[PDB]
């Protein structure tokens, strides 16, 4: 019933078991006395199991005893995890005390079947004008976030958490795959300051941990979000939940490192042979079910600026929308800094969202493209020597650029201006009116960081 | 004991079995718990096998036994309007499938003397295809393109267009999201195309051994009508995913790699499948059916799909398959974002069957319009460095622009043979020379509307029989001349 | 002067397009080289 | 004695024999109760021989029985194979009855010695504009067609068959070594209804067959061609055989597919270590000795459209005339897409073809090469930033590129234009006139698929 | 404050030891865990809070915070920052200082390439003036 | 005077023989002892002093000196002189003659590339005139 270590080479540990009771794949094991725990990865002959340690192998000799849990790694799930920091094993690392939750769930599970898929595609409303108009989300979709540091990534994540919690009565889970410790501390303190921490649960995978820790850390957040979604109140109705992954690139890199550790023939450009399956395992559990839904926000890093590399190529086969955070927009004093021309979405078609929404979106994009192609002409020769339609296009483009910005809830404690939760209808009405030409006399300053459209009218009247 | 064995190793979905002294190559193997596997190699002491299912429930020291039959799937007319997985088990929850026959999954194509030349056209509804890249019953044509360019739309349109032809269809989904499969099934059921269609699904979360085997089971299901003097049509939504799964299985099995880490027998893997789509003669049908049906020829048309990276058709798998099928349809990202929705790139897309798979009027009218476009593409790419040119360059460029604007179509909008013939004749005769480059789509839409509101007997006569003589061409010319004046686009 | 304007603008656009094509070629070559060296190393290590 | 199968894997089977009855190498074996036959490839001691099955592995199991024929694979040869279709083992597949001949030859034999080699002979007229100028043929020589996938190897081979095999009195052999089965059913019926089947022989192994069949098909056609070459009627009459071998690359591809299973260390780019030896062994039998003559045409596949691959690069030294096809030219509507550069022939010699022919060919190649080097300046700068001589070179090179294309009799179905045939002196006169300085006013649109030069002049007034 | 003169040579020595120890190779023959080797070393340069100092010193020191700064050095061949080890280490630190050979010869003696050099901490680590 | 028509084919044959004997390969699957293979052959081309000839012939011929000139040929792929065999052989010989496919098509019939070709012996191997 018990085993004994026989080989220790770095992180890989081989354990020999009885003739019959040989633990299955992914069944966690515990080392008696020592804190460390093991995970099954491959079965060999003569009752030998090749495992990977989740802690550190310093101070471990040959011959120690190991006890089998006969189950995958289980983590606490419930309402008591909101506002607490945990590691891959579901243990607090905030010195705030044990988690009051008693129930647990396994982190290895099969995806929902074909018959459990929802019978429609419904949009998710966020309250942000540019995201709702040009890059609409979808219940059960996946969004890729393309942006560096210093453009407001964390502010955007906190704003989305607050917006979903206020509007759709949902919760969120944050997973950090191979994140820096300094940035994690800064994020925790920023959220605590912004009064957002008490409606989100986080799991941290540190950059200085063995690859086994950074490989299985997303499944814990997945399990927590799955429990949040299925939790039924009266009449079922589930909930709508979010899920943030700090970097999907490091997930594939950790998988590659683990595959290299175990020993298997490398695939093209050195990646592991089981890459697409390993990513589809994660990405097939984010679906919209008859009871609830899960949406994912993922930050993607492109290695060597090569879009044909296997990692981005496998990643892009699952994404439904891309959000691009530009530095020029941020330097121009517009927040949130989201590029309106380089941001794409698969839901922006007439069949899904209707006809007029599609028409208005494409008209706005066309006006923006015309302004972009005329900006260099203006710079190279001057504002003059141009007819009137181009000038009207320039003015309307400036109005749209100013109108795309709006204040946030999570900035109230800094500036004092209240946050806004503009609905889709008002945005559609305002943009249709602006494109028609009704608001051709309002000064452009009235459109800056104001929110809705009646707010625009009031602000213009005040000036 | 000669039929019972034990499991000694399990790793990454591949199981090595000790024992099983009497089992053939490719035979089915039954595990405890309703899990089936197939043999792969029979060494001196042990036996290798892959698992067709979830291998997470298998442990060392369990039991297995040999069924005595090679891989089989249920085949018949009772599978129409159902959705099954790679083994023929329904997943739509509509109940069991009452089968009557089973067929082998892996087999060989008929010989050279048992075939016939293809001469019966297959309609898809696209002007850019039915006039420049014809498809006939028994011919296999490749749909090649980039990501997010519209490959799946063409196959679904081709499936929908067979409502009145009377030919069955098979749809295979390999390595795809479940939501996309559900949406495709819903769209098929919306238009009533589900009444004569079968769907085989292997999702992205399914094991590689299931995504590997699905196309062969689909082809076996489609061969049932081929062997009995009836037609069919099979679509493989992505053969690239099958190649990736095969590469994963081979690399997990320690086979030496080659170009792009692909092993040998990849060409064999993609060739032994597409060689099964063919037209057989009446003698083969008579021999197969033992005289039950006489004077009938079967066929099976294939439409595989392959995706490329950055529009590179010079890579290894993209070229291997090109060297197998009888043509290709190339969709370009650059044209798709420009606005040309059915972005068909002439010059790089060819058809090997040719005009033998067309109606007489279409075959005569649509003569050498692809080579002209191929020449025009390079002429337009090069001729931006000149100042003064004769009228030949201007005329060629204008004609190329007009033709490239003519072949634009909207989704779910099939065109009859008469409409294509009228439009092609109008383009060829030079009547649209004076029309602006813009409003070309409006012009031909209005022309087709006028030629359908009037001239109904001529249009229906062309539709039923695709022949034309001096009388019909004179009628077409008179009608278009009448429309040219006293009409508005 | 106006003609020199137009000529230089066209030259800039052509140079950009050529840069893009060469970048694609270079990326393909780099990936192929990495794969080839990894295969050689694996074979050599398996020999001993 | 009898055999006993001990291990089946892929298409490679090893059979254990008695101590003193081990069959030799290349001997054919038969499995009782099945249609499968084996051939020996290696010996491994313990009375164990590694074999390749000349069939398919279905219902095959460890423990069957094998009877040794103690002889290599033999095929029927003679005049009774004319107008018949046979497979690798020499069995009819045309449903016409057995071949009535007792003459049989072994399929493995040594190449002819150095003392029985013959010199060259007269020039072969083909009617192709580009072949007759930059790549002359020769009776008894070897020709190879190099190109990528979908470039036109098959159409060119069929046109060569149509143009030079009609004004010929003698036998001919066609071998299919791994190409499409549909093409094999069109050749047979065309020859049957053209009343030319009475003096042709066919052997077919296509891409739907296991690697055993595709590996040894070419040897059967080679044996038949050798017998036809060496046979003398009474009073000593010759035959002047012709050989048409389809894709040779599939022979090496099958060798590669089986080499790793045979137990051989891999080589560069994954090829087998014995590529050159096998290629030379097969290619040294296609020769014209002093007792006969063979004129052969072969098509060679270029993997991934690069000519530096180890397989195409080794074949370049086994041919007298090499024709190279490029996808660039094909994608521009030019047919046949034969590269003017990179295509050479051994007969381009001032003592063989004359003084005028050599000078015209050299001038054409020089003009084309000079034009090729200017692709960068015109790309970056404009056309106007060149000397007048460079502009003349560019225009002449474009006209030459157009003038090398002519329609074919075979390719009428694809387009509908009737085919053309051009005598050599017309080609020489046309190119001499083009290089001399005239035809500087005719637009380059009149040089497209015209055939002669008087046709160019006539077409000049239309387009 | 600690300075590592060359992590590239340490990586080379580690690769030699692993190769002689028969660990499975990979890209550029480096072993499986070469990112961990530098990640676990560079994550020890950190600033601790006053609570950590108070607990470690058992009340001997109060109201003080510790720190440790690192300045690793890495050499590239012909400016190829896309190699395995430069990419492994660039993604761990909080910034980069790029020195250019052309700037060195051009007369800019420190040869600092402003424009591609970044600091994630930014102005939070400067005096008022 | 001895001429080897192609040393590349000899390298390929040696590689096949060695690989079939199960010897560990290296770069481009070439096993070790290839530089030795192509260096122990060319080293035998040299000039011998009159004393060597007199000793070898036991005084049969006096006041005579012998010599042996080598002239090997090697083929490259697309002008890649960075491959294994070309680099292994270039460092051994006493000079190189380069033939360019670009000059052959241009019209330069003895397509010898000057500047990149060199002779180490130099003017001492020429007649007075
Ligand atoms: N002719 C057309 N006219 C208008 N829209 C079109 C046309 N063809 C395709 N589309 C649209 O373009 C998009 C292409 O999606 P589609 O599923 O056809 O592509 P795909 O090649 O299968 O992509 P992927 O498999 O990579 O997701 C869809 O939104 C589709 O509705
Ligand atoms: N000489 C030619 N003239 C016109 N079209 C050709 C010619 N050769 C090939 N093609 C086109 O290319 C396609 C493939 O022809 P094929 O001879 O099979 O090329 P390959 O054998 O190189 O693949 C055909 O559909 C045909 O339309
Ligand atoms: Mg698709
Ligand atoms: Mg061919």
């Amino acid at each position: 019933s018990s085993g004994r270590i026989i080989q220790i080479i770095g992180a890989v540990i081989d354990v020999e078991f009885e003739r019959t009771s040989v633990p299955k794949i992914y069944d966690a094991l515990q080392v008696d006395g020592t804190e460390t725990t093991l995970e099954v990865q491959q079965q060999l002959g003569d009752g030998v199991v090749r495992t990977i340690a989740m802690g550190s192998t310093e101070g471990l000799k040959r011959g120690l005893t190991v006890t089998s849990t006969n189950a995958p790694i289980s983590v606490p799930v419930g309402t008591a995890t909101l506002g607490r920091i945990m590691d891959v094993l579901g243990r607090p690392i905030d010195e705030a005390g044990p988690v009051a939750t008693e129930e647990r769930l396994p982190i290895h599970r099969q995806a929902p079947s074909y018959a459990e898929q929802a019978a429609s595609t419904d949009l998710l409303e966020t309250g942000i004008k540019v995201i709702d108009l040009l890059c609409p989300f979808a219940k059960g979709g996946k969004v890729g976030l393309f942006g560096g540091a210093g453009v407001g990534k964390t502010v955007n994540m906190m704003e989305l958490i607050n917006n979903i919690a206020k509007a759709h009565s949902g919760l969120s889970v944050f997973a950090g795959v191979g994140e820096r410790t300094r940035e994690g501390n800064d994020f925790y303190h920023e959220m605590k300051d912004s009064n957002v921490l008490d409606k989100v649960a986080m799991v941290y995978g540190q950059m200085n941990e063995p690859p086994g820790n950074r490989l299985r850390v997303a499944l814990t957040g997945l399990t927590m979000a799955e429990y949040f979604r299925d939790e039924k109140d009266e009449n079922g109705k589930g909930r709508d939940v979010l899920l943030f992954v700090d970097n999907i690139y490091r997930y594939t890199l950790a998988g590659t490192e683990v595959s290299a550790l175990l020993g298997r023939m490398p695939s093209a450009v050195g990646y592991q042979p089981t890459l697409a399956e390993e990513m589809g395992v994660l990405q097939e559990r984010i679906t919209s079910t008859k009871s609830g839904s899960i949406t994912s926000i993922q930050a993607v890093y492109v290695p060597a600026d090569d879009l044909t590399d296997p990692s981005p190529a496998t990643t892009f086969a699952h994404l439904d929308a891309t959000v691009v955070l530009s530095r020029d927009i941020a330097s121009s004093g517009i927040y949130p800094a989201i590029d309106p021309l380089d941001s794409t979405s698969r839901q922006l078609d007439p069949l899904v969202v209707g006809q007029e929404h599609y028409e208005i979106a494409r008209a706005v994009q066309n006006v923006l493209q015309r302004y972009k192609e005329l900006k260099d002409i203006i710079a190279i020769l001057g504002m003059d020597e141009l007819a009137e339609e181009d000038k009207l296009v320039v003015y309307r483009a400036r109005k749209i650029q100013r109108f795309f910005s709006q204040p946030f809830h999570v900035a109230e404690v800094f500036t004092g201006a209240p946050g806004k939760l503009v609905p889709l209808k008002e945005t559609i009405r305002g943009f249709k009116g602006l494109l028609a030409g009704e608001y051709d006399h309002i000064p452009e300053q009235a459109f800056y960081m104001v929110g809705g459209i009646d707010e625009v009218i009031a602000k213009a009247e005040k000036l | 004991a000669k039929n019972e064995g034990t499991i000694v190793m399990v790793s990454d979905g591949i199981v090595r079995i000790h024992g099983l002294a009497d089992a053939m190559y490719g035979e089915m193997i039954e595990f405890d718990g309703g899990l089936f596997g197939m043999a792969l190699n029979l060494e001196q002491d042990s036996v290798g096998a892959v698992v067709l299912g979830n291998y997470l429930s298998l442990q060392e020291g369990q039991k297995a036994r040999c069924t005595g039959r090679v891989l089989e799937v249920p085949v018949g007319p009772e599978l129409l309007g159902r959705v099954v997985d790679a083994l023929g088990n329904p997943i739509d929850g509509k109940g069991p499938i009452d089968a009557k026959l089973t067929d082998a999954v892996e087999k060989v194509a008929p010989g050279v003397i048992w075939r016939q030349s293809v001469d019966q056209p297959v309609q898809t509804g696209y002007k850019s295809v039915d006039t420049m890249i014809p498809v006939g019953r028994g011919q296999r044509e490749l749909i090649i393109g980039d990501r997010q360019t519209g490959k799946t739309a063409m196959a679904i349109d081709a499936i929908i267009a067979q409502k009145n032809s009377g030919i069955k269809c098979v749809y295979v989904a390999i390595g795809q999201k479940q939501s996309t499969i559900a949406n495709v099934v819903r769209k098929l059921e919306e238009t009533g195309a589900m009444a004569y269609t079968t769907v085989v699904a292997a999702a992205a979360a399914d094991p590689a051994a299931m995504q590997y085997l699905a196309p062969y089971s689909g082809c076996t299901m489609g061969e049932y009508f081929r062997d009995r003097g009836e037609d069919a049509l099979i679509i493989y939504d992505d053969l690239s995913k099958q190649a990736v799964a095969y590469r994963q299985i081979s690399l997990l099995l320690r086979r030496p790699p080659g170009r792009e880490a692909y092993p040998g027998d990849v060409f064999y893997l993609h060739s032994r499948l597409l060689e099964r789509a063919s037209r057989v003669s009446a003698e083969y049908v008579e021999k197969f059916t033992n005289g039950a049906v006489t004077g009938k020829t079967g066929s099976l048309t294939a439409l595989p799909i392959i995706e490329t990276q950055a529009g590179d058709v010079s890579a290894f798998v993209p070229t291997n398959v090109i060297s197998i099928t009888d043509g290709q349809i190339f969709l370009e990202t650059s044209l798709f974002n420009a606005g040309i929705r059915p972005a068909v790139n002439a010059g790089i897309s060819v058809s090997r069957v040719g005009g033998s798979a067309q109606t007489k009027i279409i075959k005569k009218l649509s003569g050498g319009i692809r080579t002209a476009l191929a020449q025009y593409r390079e002429l337009a790419a090069f001729a931006q460095f000149a100042s003064d040119l004769d009228e030949a360059t201007r005329k060629q460029l204008e004609h190329g622009q007009r033709v490239t604007e003519l072949m634009k179509q909207k989704q779910y909008a099939p065109y009859s043979i008469a409409d294509q013939a009228v439009s092609v004749y109008a383009s060829n005769e030079g009547y649209m020379a004076d029309v602006e480059v813009k409003k070309i789509v409006d012009f031909d839409a209005a022309l087709i509307a006028y030629f359908r509101s009037e001239y109904a007997p001529l249009m229906k006569q062309i539709d039923e029989t695709g022949d034309y003589n001096k009388d019909i061409e004179a009628a077409i010319k008179a009608g278009i001349e009448s429309f040219k004046a006293t009409q508005t686009y | 002067q106006s003609a020199r304007m137009v000529a230089m603008k066209a030259a800039t656009d052509n140079a950009g397009q050529l840069i893009k094509d060469l970048q694609l070629i270079y990326n393909k070559l780099r990936q192929a080289a990495i794969t080839q060296e990894i295969s050689e190393i694996v074979g050599g290590a398996a020999a001993v």
